């Protein structure tokens, strides 16, 4: 792919994002979430083989049919009251289709088979791009929508995702597939906040783009995907070892890292309404993200695996391409929470 | 070479004037006929709302003779909060006319070429 | 979430779209017009969740003009009392309903 | 939701003018021209009350004056007349620009007996004022009284009372 | 008394493609310095009759691997459409008076490539098929091109009714102001109704009979009759686009006689167009169509748009 | 200015189409802006009276407004009939 | 009601046209004369059998080009504002974009049939 | 009640959407789909929608002819599949139509809420308008007025346009 084509793709995926977030009718937003997927579907296709193929075209079907529903949805709102404007929503049954369709996007449970698949197929940029830019849109439509959601259904369906990125974290020796698992149980986390407070949606969505910006470019550093090329790394360099296990350690939620600060606060933020039962749950069930993270940690830098002849080579070289945002990505990533209080400046 | 390209050109700046012309006739023929159905539109208006207020007023006389068996029906009882003038729906100007003057009501217009 | 870009610039992207009773071309009005003039004015400024309460019956009234719910459940009353009273005989229905009505201008 | 007031049908009569199209097109613009005052006052009442059953005695109006301009045209230039009418009468689109000789006879024939002149173009379609003792409606929209707003924010900002408040945190 | 009007409108049209194949035998073969048709009948005056009645005689066939039902519905759609197609043009008043009567004439030719498509398909042998996807790439080729030259001449009319076309026309006839787009026009009239030498769904030195090489008897000569309708169809459209007739609202006759030569003048031009020249390759076909006709025709477009407003000649009609 | 003079000859010999098509397109875009015509069309649109006019009110403070089609005041139509 | 009328009409006399072909003549079939043409010989495969299209591309740009026909057709109507500026500089940002759209599908070899 | 009309042209709306939501083979799915948008097309004639339906009917008549030309290149088979060639294609068929009818029994029978809400029937000429006024059509305008109130809407679409042929050629670059 032309370089000069790949700015423009990029602009336009972000371009649809952004029409998405300033757009005070439903039509214009619509067609950002039209424009954002018309440009993602080569982004994702970049490197060009069998597998990027497959997960284009899957990736395709499911956003094409979210957004079909979406405008279903608009429609039928239309007919109740002729309004155009993104606001309370003013019928039930498009509201819980609109919810139905802003899930599938996101990749939320039961709609998250998708996740998983797209990221093993297709390059750690691409995923990187997914796991993080993609999720803006609909999230800000679900932040715009929030007074008059169902709580039922989104508390299900985030409860469900929660309980599934682990089950199927659990189960993973791939990389990417881990990432996945782990994107699809902390939007859960995200969406069972948003019905009591947005502001805490926005402080997780953050938490989380940081760390996950974090991995995926220290996984890009040491061009590993599965697990046993990464348990080679401590060989070649242990620094990126070292941080990727405080990085781990802090998407596994413990204190003092910065990880635990957004399910701290949600946590705080469900006991203010009653909401006591779910809360306990989420975190017994993040235990379970916790302990694949520390999973790889064990493969990773806290014991040494055996490597090969060949890597002697390797020594003698230096990474030619440096991420210049890698450090901050880092230090924001794990030294963050004595600056919780800030979160006021998000609202 | 040269000849045809000209020959060209020429016909297409005599046709530009005379469309030119007769585009600006044609505009000022649609003016005087718009000020035309301006002049007489205020006459349409008064036999348009005595003929809407005179279906409804037998409608309300024939739902009145209707209506009167039942128990709790008040006779033209208005659905709207609101005390002032909406417009018919014609539903209920034609409600209870033949299916022939419903037809050339809804769809006289639309079928006819 | 929403960045209120328009409203910081005063550009109008899309808000000349957003409702009926907005500056149509050729002063064409919508069907219901009033109904959604006068709900906009009862609500404006005070929020949704006062205007859910306080603007009600504008809201009710803007809706039986959308969709005419009520008007057709009258309409329908009315058609089958007279359509009993005809079936038993008693109904004795004039003749400008017939079609036989000395039409005006 | 109360009952709807509906004038009589008796309220409802009124000398009909029964000329067809072709007969109103032809004449159009001397009627326009002489029947002006109590057409616009009829508009006018029809544009503010928004109701067409407070302006029925404009209508009335407007009905008397055109039967009298009618009147007047029948008694001065009834052949003329006919003839353009006709001609305006065969065009399946009723147009003026085909029958010009028998508008200009018409127009002689007006402008001598009558001292009638035909308006020219673009002054039928003028904005113009009308003098009414019709006093201006103050509720044409039949509205309720508007909820009252949240009352403002006011005072000087001070600093948040011992900071934050969140947990350990003294700042 | 107005299906008086259909009968009178389509029994006539349907003598007239019958007359229109002896006439076409007849110039191709003057052409070609010998004499057709002047046995059978007085100066071949007989032929189309007895061509009928030969084919409605002849026994029709029903392919063994045929898929029957599409099979018989092709020529159906075929012959029924292009008797449609005749019925809002003005001449000077037409069987149904359409506000929007050139985008009718549109959606219908753009339906009429489906009789061929699915005689093609339902055909089920090779040339059919191959006829079937030439078709296919024709109209790919011209659709888009043809649809813009539309626009751009109806730019000057002021709206899509084809009676309106009359009036814009009353003093100088069309082609004085857009000959370049009445060329692009007339070569994708003959690229629309499949004539050479754009004639490659048939293309019977490459295909045999192509897309109808399975069909005899009755449904073929439906084929053949939707096809010589459209041909004159077409060519009165072009007529009543470029080269108005005046209309005297008291005699309509003379603007009929007028509409009518005009339309011969241009059907006898396809006849001899298609014994002038050679066969297009399809692919060529599309190059001249997408690298040639279409930059031109946007720019034609631009144009077009730009002269009424900086000449104010606006017409009117909004 | 040497070197496109032969290229303009060479695309004129080489791809006629589309020199014309360009200076077709490019005459296209930039006359509007050049023509005094243009507002002209403009005022045409203006007078075309689609909708009914409201009379106004007379509160006795409008002397710009006039009393009948046929007063002196209002647009005039005249600056078209010349047209 | 007319046009239906008209489209019924049509549509019966095609449908008798094809009944009186299928039932007048005198009709003897037998395999040999039902079998698909070839020119004489056997065909090798099916004709169901996939079929390449060279011009796969060229049919989607089509699907492309042909929405900006829509978008273009209200011209004539959108003509008549009185904000005549606003709409030319549209209508020419419109035909600019498909024309820069053609130009880099020429120039990238996209009109070019696969071989 | 008067004439069916509008319900009859729906319900073959339904017929055909039935037809190719049964998937029986792209050639008669395109068929079907063909069939819905000229009746869709007569449904919105008939509430003064002119303009839209005649082009919503060439849009999906180019569609449909690329997609045939695509069934041929690159979905076919040696016995492409009708509806009564195939059990499940018959009893998806079959499913629908017997959908569509008991949905249509219910509502005209009796006055429930199928999903959302009531319906009694009476044809859908009662909602219509009554207006009367206008030298032009009211659709054109609303149409014609995306070139002076839509700016926002042109730009968003030619962008999206070309960058669908870009988008569609970097796909098929293949390597
Ligand atoms: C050169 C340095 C210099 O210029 O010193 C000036 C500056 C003078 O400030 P000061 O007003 O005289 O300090 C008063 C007392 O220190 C006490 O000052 P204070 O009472 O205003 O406290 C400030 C306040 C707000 O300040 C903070 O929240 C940030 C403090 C950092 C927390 C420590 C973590 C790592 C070290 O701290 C807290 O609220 C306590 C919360 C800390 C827990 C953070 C949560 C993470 C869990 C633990 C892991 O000295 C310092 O800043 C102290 C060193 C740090
Ligand atoms: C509930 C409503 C159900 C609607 C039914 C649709 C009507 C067709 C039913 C009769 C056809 C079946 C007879 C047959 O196959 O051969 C008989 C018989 C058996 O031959 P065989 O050699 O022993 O064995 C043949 C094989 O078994 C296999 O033979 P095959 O390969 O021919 O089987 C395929 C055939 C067999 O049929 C089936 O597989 C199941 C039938 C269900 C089809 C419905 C699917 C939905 C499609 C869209 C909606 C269509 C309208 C529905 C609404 C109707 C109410 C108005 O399916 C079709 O081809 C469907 C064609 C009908 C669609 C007509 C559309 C016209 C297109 C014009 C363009 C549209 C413009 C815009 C609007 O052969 C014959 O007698 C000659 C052929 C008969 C053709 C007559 C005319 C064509 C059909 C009538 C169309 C009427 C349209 C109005
Ligand atoms: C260069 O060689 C060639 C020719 O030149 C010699 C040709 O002519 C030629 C064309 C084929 C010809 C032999 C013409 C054949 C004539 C038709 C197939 C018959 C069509 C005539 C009827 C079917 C029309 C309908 C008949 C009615 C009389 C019309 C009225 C309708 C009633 C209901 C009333 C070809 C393909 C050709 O290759
Ligand atoms: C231009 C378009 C419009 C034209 C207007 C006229 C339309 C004409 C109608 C279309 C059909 C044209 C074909 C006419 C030929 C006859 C075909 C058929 O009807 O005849 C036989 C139909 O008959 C059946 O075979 C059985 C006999 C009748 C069946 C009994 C049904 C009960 C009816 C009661 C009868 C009692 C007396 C009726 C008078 C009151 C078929 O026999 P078959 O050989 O296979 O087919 C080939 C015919 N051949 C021999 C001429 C070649
Ligand atoms: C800070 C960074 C700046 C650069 C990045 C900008 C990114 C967005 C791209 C373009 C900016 C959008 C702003 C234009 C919004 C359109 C509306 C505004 O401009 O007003 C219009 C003014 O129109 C002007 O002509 C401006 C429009 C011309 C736009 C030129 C095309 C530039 C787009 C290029 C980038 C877009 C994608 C790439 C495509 C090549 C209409 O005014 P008017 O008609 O009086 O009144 C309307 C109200 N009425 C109907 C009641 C009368
Ligand atoms: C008095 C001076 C006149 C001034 C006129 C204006 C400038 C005129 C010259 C500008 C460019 C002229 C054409 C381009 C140069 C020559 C052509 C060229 O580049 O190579 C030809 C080559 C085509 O040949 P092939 O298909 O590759 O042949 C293969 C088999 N051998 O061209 C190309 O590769 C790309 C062609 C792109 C066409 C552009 C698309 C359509 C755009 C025109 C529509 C209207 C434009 C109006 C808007 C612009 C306003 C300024
Ligand atoms: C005269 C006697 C009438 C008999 C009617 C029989 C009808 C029938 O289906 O028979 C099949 C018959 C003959 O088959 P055989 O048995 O081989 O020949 C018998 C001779 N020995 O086949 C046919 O001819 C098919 C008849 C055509 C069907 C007519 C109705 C179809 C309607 C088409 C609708 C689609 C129109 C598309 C265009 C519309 C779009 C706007
Ligand atoms: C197939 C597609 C049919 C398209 C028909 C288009 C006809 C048309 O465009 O004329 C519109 C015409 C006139 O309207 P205007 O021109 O805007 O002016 C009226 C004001 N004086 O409107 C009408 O009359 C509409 C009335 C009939 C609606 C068309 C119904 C046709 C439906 C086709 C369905 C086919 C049958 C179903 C089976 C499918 C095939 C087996
Ligand atoms: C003052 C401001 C005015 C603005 C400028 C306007 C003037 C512009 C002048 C130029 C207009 C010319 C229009 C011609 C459009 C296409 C011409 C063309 O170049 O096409 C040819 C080919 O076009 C054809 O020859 C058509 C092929 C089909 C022929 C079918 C029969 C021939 C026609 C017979 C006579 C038809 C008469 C047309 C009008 C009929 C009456 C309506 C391209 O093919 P090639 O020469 O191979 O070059 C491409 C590779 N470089």
């Amino acid at each position: 792919m032309n370089p000069i084509i790949y700015t423009t793709l990029i602009m336009t995926v972000m371009s649809g994002t952004m029409l998405v977030m300033i757009s005070s009718h439903w039509l214009l937003i619509w067609i950002g979430f039209e424009m954002n997927l018309l440009a993602m579907i080569p982004v994702l296709m970049k490197n060009f083989n069998p597998r990027a193929t497959e997960a284009a075209t899957k990736y395709f079907l499911t956003q094409a049919t979210a957004s079909m529903m979406l405008m279903m949805a608009i429609i039928i709102n239309l007919l109740y009251s002729g309004q155009w404007t993104i606001t309370k929503m003013f019928n039930p049954v498009a509201m819980t289709m609109m919810t139905m369709a802003l899930a599938m996007k996101l990749g939320l449970s039961p709609f998250h088979f998708w996740v998983p698949e797209v990221t093993q197929g297709i390059s750690l940029q691409a995923g990187l791009l997914l796991l993080t830019w993609q999720k803006l849109a609909p999230l800000s439509v679900l932040c715009q929508i929030s007074q008059s959601i169902n709580p039922n259904l989104m508390l299900t369906m985030a409860m469900l995702s929660i309980l599934i990125g682990g089950w199927g974290g659990l189960n993973q020796t791939q990389l990417r597939k881990i990432m996945a698992y782990s994107s699809i149980a902390h939007m859960g986390w995200m969406t069972a906040v948003l019905p009591y407070n947005t502001t805490m949606t926005i402080l997780n969505l953050l938490i989380y783009i940081t760390m996950t910006l974090a991995m995926f470019m220290l996984l890009i550093h040491s061009s590993a995907t599965t697990t046993l090329s990464l348990s080679h790394t401590w060989n070649k360099m242990p620094v990126i070892t070292s941080l990727m296990m405080v990085t781990l350690l802090s998407m596994g939620g413990l204190p003092p890292l910065s990880g635990f600060m957004p399910k701290w606060m949600i946590i705080q933020e469900m006991t203010k309404n009653e909401s006591i039962i779910m809360p306990t749950l989420m975190a017994m069930t993040a235990l379970l993200n916790l302990y694949f993270y520390m999973r790889l940690a064990y493969s990773s830098s806290l014991t040494m695996f055996p490597s090969t002849n060949n890597m002697k080579m390797k020594w003698q070289f230096e990474h030619t391409k440096q991420m210049k945002l890698l450090p901050t990505m880092i230090v924001l990533s794990t030294l963050v929470l004595p600056m919780t209080p800030a979160l006021s400046s998000l609202n | 070479g040269y000849s045809m390209f000209a020959v060209g050109i020429g016909t297409l700046l005599f046709g530009y004037w005379s469309m030119m012309k007769w585009n600006r006739e044609r505009r000022r023929l649609q003016i005087e006929d718009f000020e035309a159905r301006i002049a007489l539109m205020p006459l349409f208006q008064a036999e348009k709302d005595r003929r809407v207020l005179q279906m409804l007023r037998e409608n309300l006389e024939e739902e009145a003779i209707i209506m009167k068996d039942v128990p709790d029906w008040k006779v033209g009882e208005s659905v709207f909060h609101t005390t002032r003038w909406v417009t018919p729906m014609m539903g209920e100007l034609y409600g209870l006319r033949t299916n022939e003057e419903i037809l050339s009501a809804t769809y006289g217009f639309i079928w006819y070429t | 979430p929403f960045f209120d870009v328009q409203k910081r610039l005063g550009l109008d992207l899309d808000r000349w779209m957003t409702i009926q009773s907005a500056e149509q071309p050729h002063k064409i009005p919508g069907r219901c017009h009033a109904f959604e003039k006068e709900w906009i004015e009862c609500a404006h400024g005070i929020g949704g969740i006062r205007a859910e309460k306080e603007c009600k019956i504008e809201f009710d009234d803007f809706v039986e003009c959308l969709l005419r719910q009520k008007t057709m459940k009258r309409l329908s009353a009315i058609k089958r009392q007279r359509d009993k009273l005809i079936k038993e005989g008693k109904y004795t229905p004039p003749p400008h309903h017939l079609g036989k009505e000395d039409p005006r201008p | 939701p109360g009952i709807v007031e509906l004038p009589t049908l008796e309220d409802l009569k009124v000398q009909e003018v029964k000329v067809s199209s072709s007969v109103l097109k032809a004449a159009a613009h001397h009627y326009g021209a002489q029947c002006d005052k109590p057409n616009k006052e009829f508009m006018l009442c029809r544009w503010e009350e928004k109701d067409p059953r407070r302006c029925l005695e404009e209508g009335k109006l407007v009905n008397q004056c055109a039967l009298d301009f009618f009147r007047q045209i029948k008694r001065h230039c009834a052949e003329p007349f006919t003839e353009y009418w006709t001609c305006i009468d065969y065009s399946g689109l009723q147009l003026f620009r085909h029958c010009r000789k028998q508008q200009a006879k018409f127009d002689e024939c007006v402008l001598d007996k009558l001292g009638w002149v035909r308006p020219d173009l673009g002054e039928l379609s003028k904005v113009t004022k009308v003098k009414t003792d019709r006093p201006l409606p103050e509720n044409p929209y039949h509205s309720r009284a508007r909820p009252e707003p949240n009352p403002e924010a006011e005072g000087d900002l001070k600093p948040a009372k011992h900071g934050s408040r969140l947990f350990f945190w003294t700042m | 008394m107005f299906m008086i009007n259909i009968l009178s409108l389509i029994i006539p049209i349907l003598l007239a493609v019958a007359f229109l194949t002896l006439v076409e035998r007849k110039v191709l073969g003057y052409m070609q310095l010998r004499k057709g048709p002047n046995v059978v009948g007085p100066y071949g005056l007989l032929q189309p009759i007895a061509d009928a009645l030969k084919l409605f005689t002849k026994e029709p066939l029903r392919p063994a691997t045929s898929s029957i039902s599409m099979f018989i519905i092709a020529p159906i759609l075929a012959l029924s459409l292009a008797l449609t197609m005749w019925v809002p043009l003005p001449m000077p008043y037409p069987l149904i008076n359409m506000n929007l009567g050139v985008l009718f004439m549109l959606a219908m030719s753009s339906l009429a490539v489906y009789s061929i498509l699915w005689s093609g398909w339902a055909s089920n042998s090779k040339y059919a098929l191959i006829g079937a996807l030439r078709a296919v790439a024709q109209t790919i080729s011209y659709e888009v091109t043809l649809a813009i030259i539309l626009l751009s001449v109806l730019l000057m009319n002021g709206s899509y009714t084809l009676s309106t076309l009359i009036t814009t026309q009353e003093h100088i006839w069309m082609i004085f102001t857009s000959w370049p787009l009445a060329m692009m026009w007339f070569i994708s009239t003959l690229a629309e109704t499949n004539r050479a030498p754009f004639d490659l769904t048939e293309g019977e030195s490459e295909l045999v009979s192509g897309f109808n090489v399975e069909y005899a008897a009755g449904p073929f000569a439906m084929f053949f009759m939707a096809e010589y309708a459209n041909i004159i169809m077409m060519n009165a459209f072009t007529a009543i686009l470029f080269l108005g007739a005046s209309h005297d609202p008291h005699t309509p006759e003379l603007y009929t006689i007028n509409f009518v030569l005009k339309t011969l003048a241009l059907t006898i031009t396809f006849l001899w167009i298609r014994a002038s020249y050679p066969r297009f390759r399809y692919d060529q076909l599309m190059h001249l169509l997408w690298k040639s006709f279409l930059p031109l025709t946007l720019a034609l477009c631009m144009w077009h748009i730009s002269l009424p407003i900086m000449t104010a000649s606006i017409p009117p009609q909004s | 200015a040497g070197r496109i003079a032969s290229f303009l000859k060479n695309a004129w010999a080489k791809e006629p189409v589309l020199v014309a098509s360009f200076a077709i397109g490019g005459l296209a875009i930039i006359l509007p802006s050049l023509s005094p015509y243009t507002n002209y069309a403009i005022r045409i649109n203006r007078a075309t009276p689609y909708n009914y006019p409201v009379p106004l009110r007379d509160d006795g403070n409008m002397p710009d407004v006039p009393s009948h089609p046929q007063d002196p005041q209002g647009p005039s139509l005249e600056w078209l009939k010349n047209l | 009601m007319n046009i239906m009328l008209t489209l019924l009409t049509n549509v019966t006399l095609a449908s008798l046209l094809v009944l009186i072909a299928f039932w007048l003549p005198q009709l003897n079939a037998y395999s040999e004369k039902t079998s698909p043409y070839e020119c004489g010989f056997d065909p090798m495969g099916s004709a169901r059998l996939p079929f390449s299209m060279k011009f796969f591309l060229v049919a989607i740009t089509f699907l492309l080009f042909d929405l900006e026909i829509a978008l273009l057709l209200p011209l004539p109507w959108a003509s008549q504002t009185n904000n005549l500026k606003t709409m030319l500089t549209m209508a020419l940002f419109l035909l600019i974009l498909l024309a820069a759209s053609l130009a880099y599908e020429w120039t990238q070899k996209g009109l070019e049939w696969a071989e | 009640m008067t004439m069916y009309i509008a319900f009859i042209l729906s319900t073959i709306f339904v017929i055909g959407f039935v037809g190719f939501s049964s998937k029986p083979s792209p050639i008669y799915g395109g068929l079907g789909l063909i069939v819905s948008g000229g009746v869709g097309c007569g449904i919105v004639l008939n509430f003064g929608g002119s303009f839209l339906g005649l082009m919503v009917f060439l849009i999906y008549l180019g569609g449909m002819l690329v997609v045939f030309g695509y069934t041929t290149a690159m979905a076919t088979e040696m016995y492409p599949e009708v509806w009564v060639s195939n059990k499940t294609v018959f009893g998806a068929f079959v499913s629908g139509l017997m959908m569509e009818f008991c949905m249509v029994y219910y509502a005209l029978k009796e006055e429930e809420v199928e999903i959302i809400f009531k319906f009694n029937g009476l044809g859908d000429w009662v909602i219509y308008d009554t207006g009367d006024s206008g030298f032009f059509s009211e659709e054109a305008m609303g149409i014609a007025a995306l070139y002076s109130y839509g700016t926002w809407l042109v730009i968003v679409t030619g962008w999206s346009l070309l960058i669908g042929v870009v988008v569609i050629m970097e796909i098929t670059r293949g390597n």
